[PDB]
């Protein structure tokens, strides 16, 4: 199949405004949220129907208990960081863990943390070590690496457990995750630029580009973002500016899910 | 569904090497623990393995093969104090511990100078029991339970006289029957040929 | 400090009686567990508490309830004791749960026996037997034997005291008690222990030996209706003096 | 502390055609921290029945959201998205341009 990824996020806020949760945890398969938990509901809930239909209530009961424990642990870790940064006010602590099963069968795994939305600690499961960005992170790094068993544990989880969960979730939601809706592609003009617009496609992974007389023009092209249309499909665009003094053969190229497409502007 | 298996009991000799096996079938794997539990006491943590290979820690080493679903706890240079139950436990995909029933490790002491004998202890004025002591035999000797309902025979027990650096096996038999005699108390056991029976 | 502290160490219960097992940990741990250990099977989780302020059922929650009173304490409640709840109960704690490689720290354990009727609870009869003169002359050592017999349930602690101080060197006590009638299901128990000393130590006439058995039985609130004495928690002992003879 | 200002993009679910029912989207992404207020506007007035996705997380630690409402585009009606954030001294309005 195509490349797929599973990743879990945590967010902790030290002094949140009234109502806003102190802790939020969301999991994703590719772009799809699958799980959610926060300090307000204190329940772990599915965020995809195919997760709700395939995981029995004892699963959500168990992970509700785990997330309540991890919520308290995250609060303690954020308290430690902010005191050691000597920081006042509200600050954020984030975590991301997960893995990719690539098309060719190889795998990747990652685990990292952020403070105030910037890299803080990054795990290297091949050297079994943490990369620290400053001296507050360095202190944490020393503590986490003194426990060699915890490093081995995370390496095993990234390389074995994460990949096995992902394969399981891929089967559950295969009607969603493994489908293909090809893009509808058009070109129009909007001093003057050609816009190549695609929409109605899934998966969101798409490559659009312009070529001039057969050569690519990377430095001259404006790339739009891949945006959700709201119905489970996506849209994207790419524009290029027209030479008013000399004609050229411009063509839009779109690659999506193994099919290549060319729109030559006449 | 989820299953862990280890032998019920193992017997080895003092100073030898023993390898305690643990196989597991689980949905997911987040590590394997070994715990030691002395009789009547709490389990205490021994080792943890989550990747493949062999970890050393004093006289104990623990091995793990994730593909075979197999671990062993290796005890070298066995001492009497290693007599305990050894519990293996596996953390599954939801971080829940599945526990083995445990392996009871029995250690036979190395008796330097066997002197097997059956002694009659002195009567107590406060008891109608006659008491016999089978003692100082080599560790290969087994003590059978009594086959007479009014005769009671305990299993063998290893005592250590620390000051004299001396170990000995012993078993006790008693009864209040009139025809009870230490010459015949351990008749249902296979006892050494040279067992000393002092005169009545 | 102390680690994991659970109480009581032993308890006899009548069917239908209530009981609370206490457990405290002073290691600043977040996760606490209640296990039961039964012969021939692995530890089974009853209830657990991943962190302060949350609890959930384990593998065998029926007949039990728990309360995570605070970060330190996690109590186990038997509201209506049943014979199947006769077991050894262990409380444990860990720093976190789901933090991968963290191990469990166990308490000393609580031995529970639930009986339909208390009329088969008996304290031990305890007697000491002095060394054989044949042993002394043949080995230059002297083995005393202590016999605690006829007790039920198996809630006993045996110790030797030489000249007023408890001793451990030269002592072997049966690791498991003997069923006096192995067929009967509620058979009374027997337990033996030896203390071996040098002949010279035994032949000192001012050396005093005592075997003592702490029995955990009934308490003030347990109703007693039998003709014999109420089998309360008590210490039963027997003594012997050295023989210069 | 590096605070990151929202990127705001307003667009229709389908290529818009006057008189044909559609969905107006406001996708707000790349901001940090996570507190944010978003409104859809019709001729300057706030639209009452407006939906939005749950707060979402990007691997560069920023956040994103999709606000949307059903609508029928006409020649006369101008649509906009108005966003406020800690990085914005005053709300930023972005007009729907088709
Ligand atoms: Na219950």
């Amino acid at each position: 199949m195509r490349t797929h990824s599973l990743r879990y996020f945590r967010l902790g806020v030290s002094d949140p405004i009234h109502g806003v949760p102190e802790f939020i945890s969301v999991g994703y398969v590719d772009s799809h949220p699958i799980t959610t938990y926060d300090s307000v509901t204190r329940q772990k809930e599915p965020r995809a129907p195919w997760m709700a239909e395939n995981l029995a209530p004892d699963h959500w009961e168990r992970y509700t208990q785990l997330l309540r424990g991890w919520q308290q642990m995250f609060k303690v870790e954020l308290k430690r960081l902010q005191r050691h940064y000597n920081h006042s006010g509200s600050h954020t602590y984030q975590r991301m863990i997960g893995c990719e099963l690539l098309e060719d069968g190889s795998t990747t795994g990652f685990l990292q943390y952020a403070y105030d939305g910037q890299d803080f600690l990054i795990f290297n499961k091949d050297t079994l070590s943490w990369l620290a960005v400053d001296n507050v992170a360095h202190t944490i790094k020393q503590a986490w690496e003194a426990n060699q068993h915890e490093l081995l544990y995370q390496k095993n989880w990234l390389e074995e457990e994460c990949i096995a969960w992902l394969k399981r979730f891929l089967e559950y939601g295969k009607d969603t995750l493994q489908r293909t809706e090809p893009p509808l592609v058009r070109v129009n003009r909007k001093v003057t630029a050609l816009f190549c617009k695609a929409h109605g496609f899934y998966p969101p992974e798409i490559y659009m580009t312009w070529m001039k007389n057969g050569e690519e023009i990377v430095q001259e092209i404006d790339y739009g973002d891949i945006l959700p249309s709201g119905d489970g499909t996506y849209q994207a665009w790419a524009s290029i500016e027209l030479d008013p003094q000399s004609s050229n053969l411009y063509s839009c190229h779109v690659e999506h899910s193994g099919v290549h497409m060319v729109l030559q502007v006449p | 569904g989820q299953n862990i298996d280890q032998p019920t009991e193992m017997t080895a000799t003092e100073g030898a090497i023993v390898q305690i096996n643990c196989t597991y079938q689980t949905s997911g794997f987040n590590g394997l623990f070994w715990y030691q539990q002395h009789a009547g006491e709490a389990p205490t943590f021994l080792s943890y393995n989550v990747l493949d290979g062999l970890e050393e820690k004093g006289r104990f080493s623990s091995f793990l093969s994730r593909s075979k679903g197999y671990s062993y706890l290796l005890l070298k240079e066995l001492q009497m104090k290693d007599s305990a139950s050894y519990l293996c436990a596996v953390k599954d995909s939801n971080y829940q511990l599945i526990w083995g029933a445990g392996t009871k490790l029995i250690i036979k002491p190395d008796i330097q100078n066997p002197d097997p004998a059956v002694y009659q202890l002195r009567d107590s004025k406060s008891s109608d029991k006659s008491v016999c002591l089978f003692t100082d035999f080599d560790s290969q000797t087994n003590v059978s339970q009594s086959k007479d309902s009014d005769v009671y025979i305990t299993d063998k027990c290893v005592l250590d006289m620390r000051s004299m650096d001396f170990k000995s096996n012993s078993a006790v038999a008693w009864s209040n029957k009139s025809d009870f005699a230490c010459a015949n108390a351990f008749n249902n056991s296979i006892i050494p040929e040279d067992t000393f029976f002092p005169s009545p | 400090n102390a680690g994991v502290t659970q109480t009581p160490k032993f308890q006899v219960l009548k069917t239908g009686q209530s009981m609370t097992l206490q457990c405290a940990q002073d290691m600043n741990h977040n996760s606490m567990y209640w296990y039961r250990q039964d012969p021939g099977m692995g530890l089974r989780l009853i209830y657990y508490s991943a962190s302060e302020g949350t609890t959930d059922k384990g593998e065998v929650p029926n007949g039990y309830n728990v309360s995570r009173l605070n970060k330190r304490e996690f109590s186990l409640r038997l509201e209506s004791a049943a014979p199947s709840q006769t077991s050894v109960y262990f409380c444990a704690s860990s720093v976190w749960t789901g933090e991968g490689s963290g191990e469990l720290f166990f308490g000393e354990g609580s031995r529970l026996t639930v009986l339909e009727d208390l009329k088969n609870v008996f304290p031990p009869e305890v007697a000491v037997f002095e060394p054989s003169e044949a042993e002394i002359s043949h080995t230059q050592k002297a083995t005393l034997v202590c016999l605690a017999t006829g007790f039920y349930p198996d809630h006993v602690e045996l110790s030797w005291w030489v000249n007023g101080k408890e001793v451990h060197s030269g002592v072997c006590t049966d690791p498991q008690p003997l069923k006096e009638q192995p067929a009967l299901n509620d058979s009374r128990y027997a337990l033996s222990s030896r203390l071996r000393v040098s002949a010279t130590f035994w032949q000192n006439p001012r050396n005093h030996f005592r075997c003592q058995v702490q029995f955990y039985g009934l308490s003030e609130n347990d109703e007693w209706t039998q003709d014999r004495a109420k089998p309360v928690t008590q210490i039963v002992s027997a003594e012997a003096w050295g023989r210069a003879d | 502390m590096i605070q990151r200002t929202p990127k705001i993009q307003v667009y229709s679910r389908h290529p818009a055609e006057n008189g044909k029912s559609n969905f107006l989207n406001c996708y707000v992404s790349g901001f940090h921290p996570s507190d944010i207020e978003v409104d859809l506007l019709k001729n300057g007035e706030r639209i009452e029945k407006v939906e939005h996705s749950d707060l979402s997380f990007s691997k560069d630690w920023s956040f994103y959201l999709l606000y949307y409402t059903e609508f029928t585009p006409t020649e006369k009606d101008e649509y906009a998205c108005r966003v406020n954030h800690v990085t914005l001294s005053q709300p930023k309005i972005v007009k729907w341009d088709r």
